[PDB]
RNA sequence: CGCAAGACGGACCAGAGCGAAAGCAUUUGCCAAGAAUGUUUUCAUUAAUCAAGAACGAAAGUCGGAGGUUCGAAGACGAUCAGAUACCGUCGUAGUUCCGACCAUAAACGAUGCCGACCGGCGAUGCGGCGGCGUUAUUCCCAUGACCCGCCGGGCAGCUUCCGGGAAACCAAAGUCUUUGGGUUCCGGGGGGAGUAUGGUUGCAAAGCUGAAACUUAAAGGAAUUGACGGAAGGGCACCACC
């Protein structure tokens, strides 16, 4: 809880992890390497209704709560690493990607370089479902 | 009941002196309570820092991967581990109606830092080319690929761990690959897209202090 | 069209057809006199050579073949036989 | 925040589920060059001034 | 009766093309058979990009795009209204409308 | 009845018809 | 952050190719073909289709060995439900994987045997070979790629047409068929009964090939048209709709 940098014109970088799955949303700000973390809050830690965990409101509370916690130590800027469901499953981010990223853009938590960290299979194994898949 | 943030050593991270831009970004280490040491809890960090936070002012699609290796105190001497391209760039390049050519060369440097270089190259629909296809033959692609390999073998054997990373930020491997494969199929969007570390040798402290001063 | 001259068509129409599908079957090949810088004498070479031609006394190498018509070396100039 | 007063210069159509909200081109009384597209309730005509609360929001175009 | 000239697909001299799975379901639909879409799209669409330029530390950093090649099965393509039934002459139009 | 599951029911019963000819060997 | 595991080979990847069909997509190598093409080289009818007879033949299944990370028949449980030994979820057995044998069946479909001839047009493309200005490529000029205009050969499909056909949908093949004969193989004879019974035969088994009859019945069906209908898509109208 003690940053050694002047408050005039110095900007300390960090990294964030917006894991926008289709049944949950993780905002996870860590160190540059990512090997040690700072704070992490989910759709469930904020909201107690199971269907709207991945919702763009339960995702808005995630980035608001980290920028409430992260400012107590003194990380200025965040590098964005957007994860999807990933693997053999769908590569689209959930409905809590463009709200959680927008929510710490309402804090003014400064933005580094942006990339996809979607764990995509180069040539995939068999997907869970079946020959005919998910029948409805 | 108690805050576990009482014990976070925010050590400043050094980029090597062979590059212009110094600052990287600060990283907490769990303080030396009990046994585990600040040198011990810092020497397993791998730092994803992009091109334009290491080299003066150039393109904004390329990145690099530096480890911690030497812990003097408050200056984290980063050694070159890996290179990986932004997948906004990767996915944008690999479009339809062209021949993507990869070639991976597992080749050893002068000092025992064995890398794995990944070439990538794409066929150009020419200026007055009306044909929609822009495909090669198989024995054109193997001739490109064998020469694509042959140039990445050259820029590892010939020189040290120093003057190959002054060839990772420029096109000082990929341009000769682009130049010397003009005579087979004129390929345009041609990089080397990844480096991977496999065999890190015995750490020499005397070596890295020139790379950090 | 109705009235086409399959009896007496033009040379520009007959020669834009396959060697087997003309008015009469006649080939797309010839014999040419490949002269060399080594010796001065003349060897009559078939156009679609698909082989090697060699000079007298190991003076030079003439031809190095390809799929259809054969190459000649930069110097190996050809003088075509008409008969 | 500022409470701004953007003048209606054009009415771009009718939107909403039950068709009530008016997609409107509102010109700010501050800057007569900078403008947004804004959805408006109630009967709006050409030549009136809304009372906006923030201009961070910007209505979608169809 | 034979509804389409091609058999709802785009192989004519193969006999077997390996199936790539559906995205909405996980139906094993063949490669040529699948309705394929390739998405080229900003990671923040239009409303959020208004803000993030002020939080971007760098001199007017243009965003990365997000690249998804979707593989739709035919029951999924028409569920999400990607593709659509057409009149007996309108079927044969292979021209993608912008 | 589906022509596949008619074919399967004729098979299960052919396995049964054979079992009521096997006991006389 | 690394370690181990064995699956799989994205995007590139096409109405692109190759293979007898099945099938075949990670780079480096090797063994043995193969078409297409080019050929003023040879052989000289050696051929086309073919009962008996054979090789290969997705998947599943069987048997013995090795490996089982992902997956998922059976089984278990949670819901949904009147009930779901169902759809949905969580585990999960054989299976999925490799080697060695069996098995010989698929909507194995292009639901269209194969060799040959003939009869419209055009844009494309794939491979080979030719001919034809220039552009860039190693410049150090040429050989030559990458483009480029066309041509020809064969293949993959396309597009158009009162060639003609056809019950039509459609098809340069399903055309040249009452104006009926180019050759040759298999095969159909109202619907069911039934690919059932039986014998024969192969298989470790599952089952495969061959394959009836009694009795039964006025239709089963193909294509197209109009309507009605849809828990299909899209466009309207209304304060017996809504705002």
């Amino acid at each position: 809880s003690l940053g050694p940098q002047v408050a005039e014109g110095e900007n300390v970088f960090g990294v964030c992890h917006i894991f926008a799955s289709f049944n949950d949303t993780f905002v996870h700000v860590t160190d540059l390497s990512g090997k040690e973390t700072i704070c992490r809050v989910t759709g469930g830690m904020k909201v107690k209704a199971d269907r709207d965990e991945s919702s763009p409101y339960a995702a808005m509370l995630a980035a608001q709560d980290v920028a409430q916690r992260c400012k107590e130590l003194g990380i200025t800027a965040l590098h964005i690493k957007l994860r999807a469901t990933g693997g053999n499953r769908t590569k689209t981010p959930g409905p809590g990607a463009q709200s959680a990223l927008r929510a710490l853009a309402r804090s003014g938590m400064k933005i580094g370089r942006i990339e996809d960290v979607t764990p995509i299979p180069s040539d995939s194994t068999r997907r869970k479902g079946g020959r005919r898949g998910r029948r409805l | 009941v108690v805050d576990p943030f009482s014990k976070k050593d925010w050590y400043d991270v050094k980029a090597p002196a062979m590059f212009n831009i110094r600052n990287i970004g600060k990283t907490l280490v769990t303080r030396t309570q009990g046994t585990k040491i600040a040198s011990d809890g810092l020497k397993g960090r791998v730092f994803e820092v992009s091109l334009a936070d290491l080299q003066n002012d150039e393109v904004a699609f390329r990145k690099f991967k530096l480890i911690t290796e030497d812990v003097q105190g408050k200056n984290c001497l980063t050694n070159f581990h890996g290179m990986d391209l932004t997948r906004d760039k990767m996915c944008s390049m690999v479009k339809k109606w062209q021949t993507m050519i990869e070639a991976h060369v597992d080749v050893k440097t002068t000092d025992g830092y064995l890398l794995r270089l990944f070439c990538v190259g794409f066929t150009k629909k020419r200026n007055n080319q009306i044909r929609k296809t822009s495909y090669a033959q198989h024995q054109q692609v193997r001739q490109i690929r064998k020469k694509m390999m042959e140039i990445m073998t050259r820029e590892v054997q010939t020189n040290d761990l120093k003057e190959v990373v002054n060839k990772l930020i420029p096109d000082s491997i990929g341009k000769d690959i682009e130049k010397a494969c003009q005579s087979i199929y004129p390929l345009h969007d041609v990089f080397v897209r990844k480096v991977k570390m496999l065999k890190k040798p015995k750490f020499e402290l005397g070596k890295l202090m020139e790379l950090h001063g | 069209p109705l009235a086409k001259d399959l009896l007496h068509p033009s040379p520009e129409e007959e020669k834009r057809k396959h060697k087997k599908k003309r008015l009469v079957q006649s080939p797309n090949s010839y014999f040419m006199d490949v002269k060399c810088p080594g010796c001065y004498k003349i060897t009559t070479v078939f156009s679609h050579a698909q082989t090697v031609v060699l000079c007298v006394g190991c003076s030079t190498v003439l031809c190095q073949p390809t799929g259809g018509k054969a190459r000649l070396t930069e110097g190996c100039s050809f003088r075509r036989k008409q008969h | 925040q500022p409470i701004k007063l953007a003048r209606v210069t054009k009415v771009l159509g009718r939107t909403g589920s039950q068709g009530q909200c008016t997609q409107v081109r509102v010109e700010f009384m501050d800057d007569t060059s900078r403008s947004i597209i804004r959805n408006v309730k109630g009967p709006v005509r050409e030549g009136d001034v809304l009372t906006l609360l923030e201009s961070e929001r910007e209505a979608r175009r169809l | 009766t034979k509804k389409r000239r091609n058999n709802g697909r785009a192989k004519k001299g193969r006999g077997h093309v390996q199936p790539i799975r559906c995205t909405n379901c996980a139906c094993c639909v063949p490669k040529d058979k699948a309705i394929k879409k390739f998405v080229i799209r900003n990671i923040v669409e239009a409303a959020a990009v208004r803000d993030i330029s002020e939080v971007s530390v760098f001199d007017a950093y243009v965003l990365p795009k997000l690249y998804v090649k979707l593989h739709y099965c035919v029951s999924c393509a028409i569920h999400s209204k990607v593709v659509r039934n057409r009149s007996r002459e309108a079927r044969k139009d292979r021209t993608p409308p912008p | 009845m589906r022509a596949k599951w008619r074919k399967k029911r004729m098979r299960r019963l052919k396995r049964k018809r054979r079992k009521m000819r096997q006991r006389s060997k």
